[PDB]
């Protein structure tokens, strides 16, 4: 209805309670109901429990407007403040209302029913009693007046949500379950009892706008509330500049000092993370067949990523010493093969060991190293996936573990220095009459073109640079040409 | 490049269906085109193609008719030489030799309009969905207007239809090349440009490396149509 | 292992169904599903085809023997406690292959799956159901079998059963039974594949609409309401003339005032926006 109570001045409170007397009756179906009050009146809400939600909104009353309310009786009354006494200025029978939306800015205290609510209470502080069933819980930023959540005997669960509110703000408080910030009125909650918080395992959701959902545990010999959920695109919406990378999140998160659930899914950009802090162990699960992966490692943690039939991972430069091992697991089939490994970041020194139905590689650069452990589902790891090492080096993965000895002992692949990297291998007997081009990079001077003969007899090419500048032609290691 | 002549010749096939074949020469690529005639009806005559390519500088090559090539369509022989070009087949390599042997001819890297009026185009693109089976021969696909495509004319030198992004990899080869002027490349590598808001007239898309994240189109130029949608249905760009 | 299972179980009716043609599809109608030898799979076909035909002699001694030893599983439930999950997933395998098959609703290749799939279905009815019961559900059988699991061994694997009988007790999500279905149609009738692929798409969607389902990913966030707003009502608009009339004066002034009030109280009553819907 009408806007007609919304200030404090005389006639609109005059207005208000000539117009107190009028009557509302409302009968809405199934299908969702959402209903506002005037300020002054009679309501009759007649509505159905089929339906969904049936939404009661009280943001027509006035700023700062203190008020109670009770979704368990049916016939009740608000005692609006008229200067020196109290007048009833709305006359609610409910049937059917399952949600309480409270004032905009001003003090509020509902209670719900023994079912499902929804609140949304106001941003200037109170007293919120729950209900039963399961209930639901917004609440903004800035209270004015620290919120006291009364919890009730048969309710089941109990989940919040600060859609104004980043984690970035809200400080961990040891066996404490109640939210307090850092700077601002803290939001207390509390059950009708003090004994049975140990009955809310799993079940007190706590939500974040940059995407963070925060969950109750017990330890030991307590209850602290930890990290479980973690959306990695609402986080790089809140924070468009730090890079969409789930560990350098999981160090902030640590800096912070939140605790860990058992199990964590990191969930959002384009993949699904699995991370264990017990273990320390950070797992991707990869679902987009063809998909190129950036496979990074870390010193805090270790890292596995399982693959499709078909995507390409890539190892770029480690940059810190004491990298953890990195594990990879090939979904492969006979005929989509992976290219496993992109190792032109700094492949100085690679070495690798045969373990039980998997390859240990170790890759050395010239003064840090990284671990890697290639394997698969199938028992038997696949030959038909490519290593590629340097431009111009890419081997089957057959050839590298028929090289391999089953004693379990090291076994140089490649090493550095001994011959040149090779930009261009081309053959003799497909040089013939032909015109070779090389793409151009940026500094390097190491464009080589790799002659290879392999065919028995001494050959001859009488050829001319079209563009370039031939700068002799290499020997051996720290040789001039 | 400067050639482009055609030879006709009739071949008395078994004993009085004679088949009328035409030869035409494209570099290393020596075209035939058979046609029947009245060997089924007046009109409507079953045409098939093959290429006899001179692989690996070899000096002699010899056409039995019978083990270089099946009978295949205009469309099906052109998609075959796509499927040809994005793997690594010696076709494709001569071919490419042959160009770059002919754009240094004067002495430096200067690509003429007639060389290009000899040869198509070729892009690759990515894509991160792609329906499987939404696209069909006769639609009509435009170049964003927003940015300035580019087509290349060799592709194996160039380093350009290998495996880059994740998703769905989709080569295009161009026929009609006259009209995109020629970008001012460096002496060994070739790139021409493709004008914003130009149609191109789809045929034959072919998917049966959908499994591989592969698909092949076959494109010709059109004038200016304007007439519906020329994008995914997803949303994400073409001509990436 | 299905897929070899019901390779040679195809080849065997195939060859059993040999004796009379094809007819196109639907001809042949299974009309038989009975079970009469547990240990040898003495699947009864009476393959009708029209004229008397009983086929039924048939060895399936394949799917059985795994049904034999989750029964085996099932009455070992007190006197076991070892965890069992990869039977678990070839339950939650089988069961929402039947369903599936069963929506979804002619190659002889296609119309055969589709009585193995029945079989395993009366198959579970027969081990799951000890005694008789005509409200046996598949779904509340693997949920006692999943608690039971759980209360021998719990963990991560606890819940990874709770989360699959759940979803397996929920109907098919209308895009599973949607997307996915007509998708496989519209690949093997427009596009002509052959047995081999066509089987492969079926027990691939099969599996990994199994998979997502044990697995949770999903975001909730609430609508937010604020500063709902009407128009301003100031309120002193109406009901206010009579100020304006009690000024001791001709009364036929004071009159037609009042109907001025009537008027313009009466000429706004109702202001209706069918393109904006309020």
């Amino acid at each position: 209805p009408l806007r007609v109570l919304s200030d404090l001045t005389p006639e609109c409170t005059e207005q208000a309670i000539s117009l107190k007397d009028y009557k509302f009756i409302l009968r809405g179906g199934s299908g969702g109901l959402a209903v506002q009050v005037g300020g002054a009146g009679y309501y009759d809400i007649d509505a159905n429990l089929v339906a969904k939600e049936n939404t009661l909104s009280f943001r027509g009353l006035p700023e700062e407007f203190p008020l109670t309310f009770d979704l368990s009786k049916q016939t009740q009354s608000v005692m609006l403040k008229t200067p020196d006494d109290e007048v009833p200025v709305m006359t609610i029978t409910q049937k059917g209302i399952n949600t309480l939306v409270g004032t905009a800015a001003g003090k509020d205290r509902l209670i719900g029913n023994d079912k499902d609510n929804t609140f949304h209470t106001s941003s200037g502080g109170g007293t919120v009693i729950s209900g039963g069933g399961n209930n639901r819980y917004i609440i903004p930023r800035d209270l004015k007046t620290p919120l006291t959540l009364t919890l009730s005997s048969n309710s089941v669960s109990h989940e919040i949500f600060l859609p104004e509110t980043t984690l970035a703000e809200l400080k961990p408080v040891a066996f404490e379950l109640s939210l307090i910030y850092w700077a601002g009125n803290n939001i207390n909650v509390q059950p009708e009892d003090e004994a049975k918080l140990n009955h809310f395992a799993g079940n007190f959701r706590v939500h974040t706008r940059d995407g963070m959902t925060l969950e109750a545990v017990s330890r030991e010999n307590g209850i602290q509330l930890a990290i479980s959920l973690c959306d990695v695109q609402r986080w790089q919406a809140v924070y468009p500049e730090e890079n969409n990378r789930p560990d350098a999140i999981l160090d902030r998160l640590h800096d912070m000092g939140w605790s860990l659930t058992p199990e964590v899914r990191f969930q959002g950009g384009e993949t699904q993370v699995s991370y264990d802090p017990l273990t320390r162990q950070l797992v991707y699960q990869l679902q987009a067949r063809y998909s190129e992966f950036q496979l990074a490692g870390s010193r805090h943690h270790t890292t596995a990523v399982t693959g499709t039939p078909g995507s390409r991972y890539i190892i770029m430069k480690p940059v810190t010493t004491q990298i953890l091992p990195t594990q990879i697991i090939l979904a492969g089939d006979n005929d989509h093969p992976e290219t496993i490994d992109l190792l032109e970041a700094s492949p100085v020194l690679v070495e690798g060991k045969k373990d039980k139905n998997s390859v240990i590689l170790t890759i050395a650069t010239i003064q840090y190293s990284l671990q890697l452990t290639i394997s698969g589902i199938e028992e038997s790891l696949p030959e038909t996936t490519r290593v590629a090492i340097q431009p111009q080096d890419t081997r089957l993965l057959g050839d590298v573990l028929r090289i391999l000895p089953d004693n379990g002992n090291w076994v140089g692949i490649f090493r550095s220095g001994h011959t040149p990297t090779v930009n261009r291998l081309e053959n003799l007997m497909a040089l013939n009459q032909v015109m070779t081009f090389l793409p151009r990079v940026s500094g390097s001077a190491e464009q080589v073109l790799c002659l290879e003969n392999l065919g028995g007899v001494r050959k001859k090419v009488e050829g001319e640079l079209l563009s370039g500048k031939l700068k002799g032609a290499w020997k051996a290691e720290g040789e001039p040409t | 490049e400067k050639y482009n002549l055609s030879i006709l010749s009739e071949i008395p096939q078994n004993n009085n269906t004679v088949v009328h074949s035409i030869l035409r020469v494209n570099g290393p690529t020596m075209q035939v085109r058979t046609i029947d005639y009245r060997g089924t009806d007046e009109n409507n005559p079953i045409v098939s193609f093959s290429d006899t390519t001179f692989i690996n500088g070899e000096q002699m090559l010899s056409y039995d008719s019978h083990s270089s090539g099946r009978v295949y369509s205009r469309e099906e022989y052109m998609m075959w030489e796509l499927q040809q070009r994005v793997s690594e087949a010696s076709s494709a390599r001569t071919q490419d030799y042959w160009l770059m042997d002919a754009a240094v001819r004067n002495g430096e890297w200067k690509i003429t309009p007639e060389l290009l009026r000899h040869t198509p185009g070729y892009i690759r693109s990515t894509v991160s969905k792609w329906s499987r089976g939404w696209l069909k021969t006769g639609t009509i696909l435009q170049t964003p207007e927003d940015r300035n495509t580019d087509v290349y004319l060799t592709t194996i030198q160039n380093n350009v239809f290998s495996r880059q992004g994740g998703g769905y990899q989709v080569y295009y080869r161009i026929d009609g090349m006259a009209g995109a002027d020629i970008a001012d490349n460096a002496p060994g590598e070739t790139r021409c440009t493709l004008r914003p808001g130009t149609c191109f007239e789809v045929t034959s898309v072919d998917e049966r490396h959908y499994e591989w994240n592969i698909i092949y189109v076959t494109l010709k130029t059109c004038g200016w149509s304007r007439n519906g949608q020329s994008k995914t249905p997803n949303g994400d760009n073409l001509f990436n | 292992r299905v897929k070899q299972q019901l390779a040679g179980v195809l080849d065997t009716l195939q060859q059993h169904f040999q004796n009379i043609p094809r007819s196109s599809g639907r001809h042949l109608s299974v009309e038989n599903i009975e079970l009469a030898d547990i240990g040898s799979g003495r699947f009864n076909l009476q393959i009708r085809d029209g004229e008397t035909l009983h086929t039924t002699s048939v060895e399936v001694p394949e799917v059985v023997s795994r049904f034999q030893k989750l029964s085996t599983m099932l009455s070992a439930l007190p006197a076991s406690g070892i965890m069992d999950f990869d039977l678990g997933m070839s339950v939650v395998g089988v069961v929402q292959y039947a369903r599936l098959l069963q929506q979804g609703h002619m190659d002889i290749k296609q119309l055969s799956e589709a009585t193995l799939g029945s079989m395993i279905q009366i198959a579970g009815n027969k081990f799951l159901n000890t005694e008789g019961i005509q409200g046996f559900r598949l779904e509340s059988a693997v949920a006692e079998g999943m608690r039971s699991v759980a209360t021998r061994t719990g963990g991560t694997m606890g819940k990874a059963l709770s989360a699959s009988a759940r979803v397996l007790e929920l109907p098919v999500l209308e895009t599973v039974l949607g997307t996915w279905n007509l998708y496989n149609s519209v690949i093997q009738l427009q596009q002509a594949t052959s047995y081999s692929e066509t089987m492969a798409a079926r027990v691939q969607i099969a599996f990994d609409s199994i998979s997502l389902g044990l697995t949770a990913a999903s975001v909730a966030f609430p609508p937010l309401i604020i500063a709902t707003g009407p128009i301003a009502a100031i309120g002193m608009g109406a009901s206010s003339i009579a100020r304006n009339v009690a000024r001791k004066e001709e009364r036929h002034t004071q009159w037609l005032e009042y109907k001025k009030f009537l008027t313009d109280g009466s000429k706004h009553i109702v202001v209706a926006s069918p393109e904006r819907g309020l």
